[PDB]
RNA sequence: UGGAGAGUUUGAUCCUGGCUCAGGACGAACGCUGGCGGCGUGCUUAACACAUGCAAGUCGAACGGAAAGGCCCUUUCGGGGGUACUCGAGUGGCGAACGGGUGAGUAACACGUGGGUGAUCUGCCCUGCACUUUGGGAUAAGCCUGGGAAACUGGGUCUAAUACCGAAUACACCCUGCUGGUCGCAUGGCCUGGUAGGGGAAAGCUUUUGCGGUGUGGGAUGGGCCCGCGGCCUAUCAGCUUGUUGGUGGGGUGAUGGCCUACCAAGGCGACGACGGGUAGCCGGCCUGAGAGGGUGACCGGCCACACUGGGACUGAGAUACGGCCCAGACUCCUACGGGAGGCAGCAGUGGGGAAUAUUGCACAAUGGGCGCAAGCCUGAUGCAGCGACGCCGCGUGAGGGAUGACGGCCUUCGGGUUGUAAACCUCUUUCAGCACAGACGAAGCGCAAGUGACGGUAUGUGCAGAAGAAGGACCGGCCAACUACGUGCCAGCAGCCGCGGUAAUACGUAGGGUCCGAGCGUUGUCCGGAAUUACUGGGCGUAAAGAGCUCGUAGGUGGUUUGUCGCGUUGUUCGUGAAAACUCACAGCUUAACUGUGGGCGUGCGGGCGAUACGGGCAGACUAGAGUACUGCAG
């Protein structure tokens, strides 16, 4: 499934801003409901699960895919956090969003899910699918001229485009030069405290 | 009579085959004396691969090759080699090899400017 | 690569110790809810009883034939003859022992792993060598006729063969006697050793890519038999055994063997648990775990066992002979009462049992199998489809903008706050569904015919229209994310534990709000974890549970200093094996993933060779510090 609720209410919810730039979040800065107020009492395992709800919510994805990207993380040779991060960031919509062709992660997936990207010559309608490295993802002629790639390729000069991607082409292409690091991810949250939870 | 038959792998709707060494009475699926190559007709040129001297040793012990292996055999040429008539020509379709990730990646770059 | 804790005994504390909880999994079931797709999976209970239809045939190039099509002669249209294209029934060959099902029995050489067979068989297949001579008697079918209700069956006549039978040849083979060499691991094996005697077979068909028969040498495959080791619970089961333990001569078998038998001897097994009782198909694997370990044997794959119950053989290269035979039994059916028929644990299906598990579907297009020279025929094996959120995976139910933040709801300190950027509105996009058009791969296949895909006009691709057709469940006192109001009052009720209900409940019921998940969410059942709570890793016994009342001593366990040797343990290396699948690493292919393929690793072990000798052990010694004896005193 999807989650299609508020959005504003996650980013009040966890304390932070997920979406980037959004002013309700600025207005009211505290978790919502009627006992958005109440002093809350600490826990490890809250700030555990508060931060791996952050990283779920920021990229849109469940439970049990995000379970499952744990998985795969923690069995790589790397390191758990970064390699988790990474998984997440190699995400298809997501690399769509950084690549500043949306202005928020949710149209970036709409866009993906309704076929408007092309990845190596091949159509792919998969939010989740993941990139590799000399990856050309292109935008099907068609849609070359719709309103969405047309003020999203007119206003480059959105939040910059990190290292490992590159915008290359005037139609923009994007191209993919290796798998980010944990340097350049620039990130919110704390991957630790998610490796922490997911090993109670 | 030892024959040597396509047992079945694969899912559900792309058959992948082993060229398999098997008694005649074992099921299609039962255990195998030795396997001397594979078979995946799902692709455009069918890919095929015959260990050539075990088949050699099994032509020449007796074993008798089902139809769809002796259409490979002869493909391969080992049935030829075997009898001797036209020759040893390797009639073998290979898949024409995709070019690198990197080159096309390296194009494209070189495309952009 | 890798171990997380919390609550509960007290007025309070520390410890010991049990109970409970947070995790994972499922062939699941139940409740509420429910859009789609891919890939899997589905009687765990009654090895209960089964209606119906299919699940093993094929060959006319073995044979006599001519019932049905074809063709040709003939006609009164009743038909009649020939043909052999062809083919019912029949003789004959091969197949039917595979494939498919089930887990009742079995605690066993059944299974896993490794060996042995100088103790053995092997149809079809491959490949050497030698042959394929000669004669005869029948009979099915057909025709005539009899019995019986039926099932079925008797007699007479007649006919063929690659059916059956006699003989010759074989001297490669089998048996016997003598005899040579050689290797051993003892019986023995090998040199097709030599030599004398006796003996053992065959089948033809077909003119077309032609198929066949017999003996014998060697391969290949498939077995049989024996053995080491390994994997349950029970002395509130201590004795068990008389073909039972061994020998000899016979018999029997493919083969060794009390496998059988006559005689002889009196052995054999058992606390290292015989003999009984209970439970159970075994394994690759699966789940859990940090690992060791624990639980398990669904799918898939291998082996075993069985086919209504219990015995038995026959045919055959091969038989638990599922859709064979004989007998006995129970049950169901037919009967003219004389007698007959049947076996879903094959595929669907029915009834019953149950918490619970599906269609009386399509196709031989692909792969495998049987027969055939072949075309071809058969194949409920198999490939697909149908049904079920049963499981895993993926996708959607919209995206951007949108305020001193509308209405309503709820709370209120009456100020206002929250639902809430949520909504309303303005644009954008159409994934998936819906409609239209086109439309696959799977088939370097099969066929010497012109064609051939069950799936399927599906997947898929391109257009059209419009946010348009698409969200629920549990929980919110603490463990353990998430609190207020009203109703009720020791009631009604909740509850995994602690414990909550006594008119102002964050614990009941309902509403707002919130949190966690999401086509699911919870409950129950079961296994592992947490549990170091059976403690090998990794616990204990003064007072918490736990030192026998104390000795002697049997089996067993364990053992000072030192020399030489063995290489049993130990250790190094190498070879064989450890099926595939699974697991893990990498790569590749499905739009991704699940899934699938490829190549390594793994397969922690076992068998053979070779190396080492510190330690343990064995063997052969030595020493006196342990142990014991002797002598001189001593206390009780």
């Amino acid at each position: 499934a999807r989650y299609t609720g508020p959005a504003t209410r996650k980013s009040r919810r966890l304390g932070v801003d997920l979406v980037g730039g959004d002013q309700s979040f600025e207005k009211r800065p505290y978790p919502p409901g009627q006992h958005g107020r109440a002093r809350i009492k600490e826990s490890e395992y809250r700030q555990q699960l508060q931060e791996k709800q952050k990283a779920r919510f920021s990229y849109g994805v469940m439970e049990k895919q995000f379970r499952r990207y744990y998985e795969e993380a923690n069995r790589q040779p790397g390191k758990t956090g970064d390699n988790l991060l990474r998984i997440l960031e190699s995400r298809l919509d997501n690399v769509v969003y950084r690549a500043g062709l949306a202005r928020t992660r949710r149209m970036a997936r709409q866009l993906v899910s309704h076929g408007h990207f092309l990845v190596n010559g091949v159509k792919v309608d998969i939010p989740s699918y993941r990139v590799s490295q000399y990856d050309i993802i292109d935008v099907k002629e068609k849609s070359l001229n719709t309103l969405p790639f047309q003020i999203a390729r007119e206003t480059a000069g959105e939040r910059p485009i990190p290292s490992w991607l590159q915008v290359v082409g005037e139609r923009q292409r994007i191209l993919v030069h290796q798998l980010p690091e944990r340097a350049q991810i620039d990130v919110p949250l704390t991957e630790q405290l998610i490796v922490e939870l997911y090993s109670k | 009579a030892v024959k040597i038959k396509l047992t079945r792998l694969g899912k559900i709707r792309n058959p992948q085959y082993r060229i398999i060494v098997a008694d005649a009475r074992t099921r299609r699926d039962g255990r195998a004396i030795e396997v001397i190559g594979r078979y995946h007709p799902k692709e455009e040129p069918s890919l095929i691969q015959i260990d050539s001297e075990r088949a050699q040793y099994w032509l020449g012990v007796g074993a008798q090759p089902t139809e769809p292996v002796l259409a490979l055999l002869k493909i391969t040429g080992d049935w030829q080699k075997f009898k001797g008539l036209p020759g040893a020509e390797g009639t073998l379709k290979v898949k024409e090899p995709k070019p690198s990730k990197l080159d096309l990646f390296n194009a494209a770059l070189a495309e952009a400017e």
